[PDB]
């Protein structure tokens, strides 16, 4: 599911899937 | 950044990893 252009919210829904435990940081710029 | 990577052109693994703590 990652290989594909991710946007908004659904860039941060695949990190929160991919990062699990460690979390993650959103930094859009 | 990761919007530049992942949004406006395909995403990765490897790029989402690189943001995982």
């Amino acid at each position: 599911f990652v290989n594909q252009h991710l946007c908004g919210s659904h860039l941060v829904e695949a990190l929160y899937l991919v990062c699990g435990e460690r979390g993650f940081f959103y930094t859009p710029k | 950044g990761i919007v530049e990577q992942c949004c406006t052109s395909i995403c990765s693994l490897y790029q989402l990893e690189n943001y995982c703590g």
